[PDB]
């Protein structure tokens, strides 16, 4: 149908669609629109009107325009030639390599697997990840919710856990940069192409690109992630293929989403956050998990809006997790990388079952530790400190160390570190924790536990501040 | 034509439906639209229907008829939904094509009257000692569930559901309780591990599970509880019991809300709508314990409450809270520590807890209780040092974890022995080594006991000398 | 010793002080904010936050 | 319906059959006027974004192209207005003149040079509807660009590209560390370093005109004018105006950027923007969302701010480098925009007023004074002893956390004080304070070596000045050699040392 | 309108349990929005004061009998300032405000003693017997608040000692209205007993004689009249 553009009052543009009009979703092309701007028709906002969203930039725009729906929601490529490319909410190579072409087109709304149609059982996979495999340990199709700051390593981290996996794992991946900073993509494109994560040699990678930046339009930067989420169960179902989808960042995604519902003119509440906050998400989440062809494993950015989780966003976010790490700025600030929080750096599948049952124990053990640990901080703050008792200090120091030793280097920010990072076996971990336990490190000092990878290598380290 | 049975999609939203015409249709009104969906005729505009729709469109374009069903709705009830997962239209997502039940009872009745209700003396108990110990619980009753995510939140009712099934599996009449766990927007695959779990466990085949997982349509996860309660009344009603445990209201309430809202029909506190208290208030209170018309029978409400942190005061909340008749408090630092049970115990509540229990408990519970908090309390003396020894065996009594439900009479022998500080003499470690091994001890030997015990109602001072002695025999002997 | 002690308790006193003058500091923030907040959300409600948009 | 338009000379027409006006499509008649935002009725054909122009010579913008009417952001005050005003387009959308012969203007954002020269205006404009390059058409910032700060230039050592958060309260020599930079770049831009033809643009945003008097006179005293664009939209604006400013600098700037030429703007500060552009979007009813700001603020920054970087050789490499400025009342960053800012922002630095007490202007917070950016900014003389010393710093500092038990604890930490204590006078820097690398370097070498370290605190400063003089007098030749080689060369190095030693000995006797 | 008739009709004394205007009021305030009405603050409902006002001045005691309000009143986080409670007091006679710290305290009667008041106390109308060992406890228990912040120092059995005498005695205090309930098998396991008043002026007057001083401390925790609470203490030892 054709429509006119009667309203745009920013990027809402309201079309009275005039050949009738198809539902909604459907997406429409804005002809006399100097590239393909595609506006989905959100709302039959009625009278044959639609609220629709433009995604791309309305300045200069004749109003009255006339807009050809394109008489379907929008499609964008799929197939495997998709890795190793940076593609925009619209398809798009936005690597800018030439075409992605590919055989397959998707509309960006994928579906949720019904109960019976998605593996209904977990795994356990592993990160190499001090903190993480003892807190968190990990599994597979599982949506992690990272939180904390970007680049302090919050960014840098899920780099390099990309780094090691995506090789390592086979079972592609999904990055999409939701509000992606421009210029974080570029170098670190520059470095994936490098990386051979990225091979342009084969437009394909392991590990497809999607960057929506900040500068779309929030229609746009909200869609990217369906985009993002439509091809990963493309990968999985149809390319098997166990995706690893980095959101970065699930809440700039929302961000988009409530802006948008503002503009909906709907009511998008408490805080402002839009009141399908979860809607998007409840549909969007149960696009992901491990279905019975394969596995889309989500390590989800969630930068803190205003830094509160007991923000609605978060609450939400929550529902749908399967581990969380949930960095402390208190530990980040510390001076501790990994910057965690050891209260809810938590997978509820972490179970004598499914680690070790010891590793289990031993994590409770810990997780106790820094529990009453945390408990005496307080006190400690209040009042100086050193009449609690001294096996409760030695818990203190030991979680202090604890806290050390989680503080694992990394070799992709050696160069600032100048530490070179450390990913560590499962055992070393489990034992480094043990023997601290244990409370081997008896002369030894907290400082000693900083930034090392394997238990020994603080043990040694104590030796080199010696 | 009818714009005044029917209507052409004037607008909608995306969900809520805005219909010219279909007048003639009654308030509350089940309609079915031309998209398939179904709608309900929620709003009686004086001009439109305010529909809300019960799908999920681009299915409508506008001028899509919209169709009267002419009911006001009722859901399939029963008593087949045991051994079901279910979706509140009455599907039933397991993929056990369609349930087996089949009467069909508006969600919309309402609570019971007093005569017909009949207060708790009923016991009501999940293998989980802290909770039939320390909560004194009686069905029919409201607990609040509250605590923030499985942290054995989820796990706790699994425990009780499990437990169940030695009663249900037994032939305890009265402890035979349909569980109906309405699932609110919960991810299909917790769901799934979830539901195979139960299934493993299979609590399930005396199970209802009402499943709107975390993508479902916001008014059908709400109206899924309001489902689940009227299958629930039908066993209630019918005799039996049927415990509801709805998981989780908040989310039900938020999308709730967010219905609300989108009928633009207006928030309230917290950006939440004034009737939402009322909203739980009228589903609870269609549960019930009831009287003998009704077989006796009950629906024990496990409402479930997920904080955000712990924040209660929040309006929701406190209305919930003001509605029930107590709560299971969960502190996550307990947890943490691994102690599960993790509870803050101060906050979990039971305001009258005890009048509907039994006795066996009791006996031993009460006084243990109290000496809790004494042990507790005190934030060396033999006593207090006691207290503390004693505590944190009673701690390891009580610390059963996650994966953990049981026969009540090898939870008070247990709790017996360490009420007699013969617990005291060990090392906390091994308490709960010791547990392990005399629990096998007794189960072996003094299955005999226990099945006594489970018999008398009430443990016998009899027993308790046989008992001490076992106790004794296995703790001296096995005390190393 | 007790010239010592006594000597200590003021030191000791202090101590606590230093402690307490900081967080007292930080906690008028706190305090702001929650106030803030508060208000703020309100005047939201306010702000139509309950009136025209009820 | 909206009692607009039936206005009975609008009705009072359309019922006669008896219309044809303004336009009301390409003009229109302001139906109401009020608020800045002229419901001006009609505008139909008109362009979305447009720049129309008032009948009032005042200008506006068409930002809801509404069926009917459109709400017009108005460039001026309604004062100069009034109800039923014709306001035809300009037809186009912003552009601002862009150019180069602003270089050495005070302008308002408009273009017309309140200086008093009136516009010499740009024969070329840029859309401001322009956005921010793509990530292929960016290749990485790594040219530096340093402030004559030592203390930043190290630490937080800068590229070029950039955007990187001024944060600090209420002039706190924010202003002047500015200023130093500023006169700093006056030797690039007296070089004719081409790398660092660093056309600075500073975006004043609020600020009241006297507020700008002086520090324009100071530009002007650092006749870094020359290369400088003041966009100036003062106390007395209307609001858009002040929201404008920085679009109006980013047609500008990435301008330069594109040309090769390095831009360099000064957003001082969105905290006022963003409180008036909220405002100007609740004042349009227009959201809020959290603190009261539409969620769109941060779309709003977010783009304006991705048209900040550093450039592929398409662009001649060029940059337009950001140091958006933030004026933190109580280190508030949660605070929304802050917390925004800190996301996008590829590193913050942070001012103490504290510091500032102690008279430490600059008040530097370098524990969270950060380069996410990092190694990317610097240059090897820098990194060599920089990196050592940053490092020694960390330390020192948490050793300065670490100092009250007495620190004469283990040696080292006495030290690192000592020797931190030194390297802190030399990172105290007076106001109008641009710096060389090489004395730069040359002044931390000294301490990172320690023969600060041997010398009183006191007369670390007095060194460093007379150090200075000294080095500028006799060692002018190492001082072209340590710029020559672009780092502290070995060779430089004992020449330099054996120059610190022996100057040392002069100064500290 | 029932009370109404057999206030004034029937004379009676009525003893009107209201639980709870509460949620009268909230039911209100649920409409508020939906009478299209602005709610208020707190949600609530504008016209909260006139709604209870001729409500609260709906009831009352003429001289044609009394209309004795026991009205339950939910306090939100026993947050009061919760602007239903804070009117409520205008109406109120008699606040009983119930604290759930002294609940927590395990005391049963569980009440917020110093906030459970009638404006009406008086030497006079209470006599000052009644009056003044009021003051006086509710002097010393103030007081004793003010001790919790040296205890926090100084320890379950070290502080300045008359002081101690007095915190001692405070502590008896407290269990001393703590008074067993015959309902409540379910909370007390006990049996209500009452204590008639003179018993109780006198309870706490020799108590504030100190006459147990030398009693323990809990012999006076779920008590009726203050003998059986000395009586308790052998029962003891």
């Amino acid at each position: 149908t054709t429509g006119r553009i009667v309203a745009v009052i920013g990027a809402v543009v309201d079309v009275q669609f005039d050949e009738g009009l198809p539902p909604i979703l459907n997406a429409l092309e804005v002809q006399g629109r100097e590239t393909r701007l595609v506006l989905e028709v959100a709302q039959h906002l009625g009278e044959s009107t639609v609220r629709t969203i433009a995604m791309d930039g309305t300045e200069g725009l004749v109003r009255g325009q006339k807009v050809l729906d394109s008489g379907a929601p929008i499609r964008i490529p799929v197939g495997p030639e998709t890795l190793g490319r940076i593609m925009n909410v619209i398809g798009e190579p936005i690597d800018e390599r030439g075409p992605i072409k590919t055989k397959q087109f998707a509309a960006i709304h994928a579906e949720a697997p019904e109960f019976v149609e998605m593996s209904v059982e977990q795994e356990i996979l592993v990160t190499g990840i001090k903190v993480v495999d003892l807190l968190a340990p990990y599994a597979k199709g599982g949506k992690i919710g990272l939180f904390g700051g970007a680049g302090v390593g919050k960014t840098v981290l899920i780099m390099e856990l990309i780094n090691n996996v995506a090789k390592a794992h086979g079972g592609y991946s999904v990055f999409a940069g939701v509000g992606e900073r421009t210029r974080e993509g570029n170098d670190l494109y520059h470095e994936m192409i490098e990386s051979g994560v990225i091979n342009l040699k084969d437009a394909t990678s392991k590990v497809a690109l999607v960057y929506g930046q900040m500068n779309e339009p929030p229609g746009a930067r909200a869609r990217v992630a369906l985009t993002g989420l439509t091809v990963a169960e493309y990968f999985r179902d149809q390319e098997g293929q166990d995706v690893l989808l980095f959101i970065d960042n699930i809440f700039r995604f929302t961000q988009a989403g409530s802006e948008v519902s503002a503009l909906l003119g709907r009511i998008p509440s408490a805080v402002g956050y839009q009141p399908t906050l979860a809607t998007d998400m409840g549909t969007m989440q149960e696009r992901i998990t491990t279905t019975k062809k394969g596995s889309i494993t989500s390590v989800q950015a969630i930068y803190v809006p205003a830094d509160d989780l007991t923000d609605p966003a978060p609450a939400t976010t929550f529902a749908h997790l399967d581990a969380t790490t949930v960095l402390s700025r208190a530990i980040a600030e510390l001076g501790i990388y990994p910057a965690v929080d050891p209260l809810d750096s938590t997978s509820r599948i972490m179970d004598p079952n499914i680690v070790g049952s010891e590793h289990y124990d031993v994590a409770r053990g810990v997780q106790k530790i820094l529990q009453d640990y945390k408990s005496l901080q307080d006190i400690i703050a209040i009042l100086g400190m050193d009449e609690l008792s001294e096996e409760d200090k030695l818990t203190v120091s030991r979680a202090r160390k604890i806290q050390r030793f989680l503080s694992q280097p990394f070799q992709v920010a050696e160069v600032f570190t100048g530490h070179l990072g450390k990913l560590v076996p499962l055992k070393e971990t489990i034992k480094g924790f043990q023997q601290i336990l244990a409370g081997e490190y008896d002369h030894l000092p907290e400082q000693a536990f900083y930034m090392v990878g394997p238990i020994e290598e603080a043990v040694a380290k104590a030796d080199k501040l010696a | 034509v009818d714009l005044e049975e029917t209507g052409r999609v004037l607008s909608i939203g995306d969900g809520i439906a805005r219909v010219h015409g279909l007048r003639n249709v009654q308030a509350e009104e089940m309609v079915e639209f031309s998209s398939g969906l179904k709608g309900m005729s929620l709003n009686l505009e004086p001009d439109n229907v305010g529909v809300v729709v019960f799908g999920n469109d681009k299915l409508i374009k506008e001028g899509d008829i919209v169709k009267r069903t002419g009911a006001i709705v009722d859901v399939p009830v029963g008593e087949e939904l045991l051994g079901r997962v279910v979706d509140a239209l009455g599907n039933a997502i397991d993929g056990k094509g369609p349930i087996g039940s089949k009467a069909r009872r508006r969600v919309g009745l309402k609570a019971p009257g007093i005569i017909p209700r009949i207060s708790v003396r009923e016991p009501m108990q999940t293998g989980i000692k802290a909770v039939d110990s320390l909560v004194p619980i009686g069905r029919g009753q409201r607990e609040l569930i509250i605590g923030d995510r499985q942290t054995g939140k989820t796990s706790i009712a699994i425990d009780t559901i499990i437990n169940q099934k030695r009663f249900n599996d037994g032939t305890d009449e009265k402890k035979k309780l349909y569980c109906i766990y309405v699932a609110i927007g919960q991810k299909r695959s917790t769901v799934a591990q979830l539901v195979k779990r139960l299934t493993d466990a299979d609590a399930m085949k005396y199970t209802i599970v009402v499943s709107a997982t975390a993508s479902d349509a916001a008014p059908l996860q709400y109206l899924a509880p309001y489902s689940g309660c009227s299958m629930g009344e039908y066993f209630r009603d019918n005799g039996k019991h049927a415990l509801i445990i709805y998981d989780d209201l908040s989310k039900q309430a938020v999308a709730y809300r967010q219905m609300s809202l989108l009928l633009r029909r207006p928030p309230g506190r917290e950006a939440y709508p004034g009737d939402v208290f009322y909203l739980h208030s009228r589903l609870l209170e269609r549960a019930a314990k009831m009287n003998d018309a009704f077989g006796g029978g009950s629906l024990t409400a496990l409402p479930v409450i997920e904080t955000q942190a712990g924040d209660v005061s929040a309006y929701i909340p406190t209305n919930v809270i003001s509605i029930t008749d107590g709560q299971i408090f969960l502190e996550t630092e307990l947890f943490y520590k691994g102690i599960r049970p993790a509870i803050n115990v101060g906050l979990s509540v039971s305001r009258v807890g005890s009048a509907a229990q039994t006795r066996a408990m009791k006996q031993v519970a009460g006084t243990m209780k109290l000496e809790l908090a004494q042990y507790r309390e005190v934030a060396l003396d033999a006593a207090t040092q006691q207290l503390l020894s004693r505590g944190v065996r009673l701690t390891e009594l009580l610390k059963q974890g996650q994966y953990s439900p049981m026969a009540i009479e090898e939870q008070v022998a247990v709790i017996y022995a360490g009420v007699r500080g013969y617990l005291d003499k060990l090392e906390p470690s091994k308490i709960t080594k010791f547990e392990n091994a005399f629990l096998s001890h007794v189960i072996s030997q003094h299955q005999a006991l226990l099945g006594k015990i489970r018999t008398d109602g009430k443990i016998s001072e009899e027993s308790d000398a046989k008992l001490k002695e076992i106790v004794t025999n296995f703790l001296a002997g096995f005390e190393a | 010793s007790t010239t010592s002690e006594q000597s200590a308790r003021m030191t000791a006193m202090d101590n606590a002080s230093k402690n307490a003058s900081e967080m007292i500091d930080k906690l008028t923030l706190t305090f702001n904010r929650t106030r803030q907040a508060v208000i703020t959300k309100e005047l939201i409600e306010i702000i139509s936050g309950a009136a025209a948009l009820d």
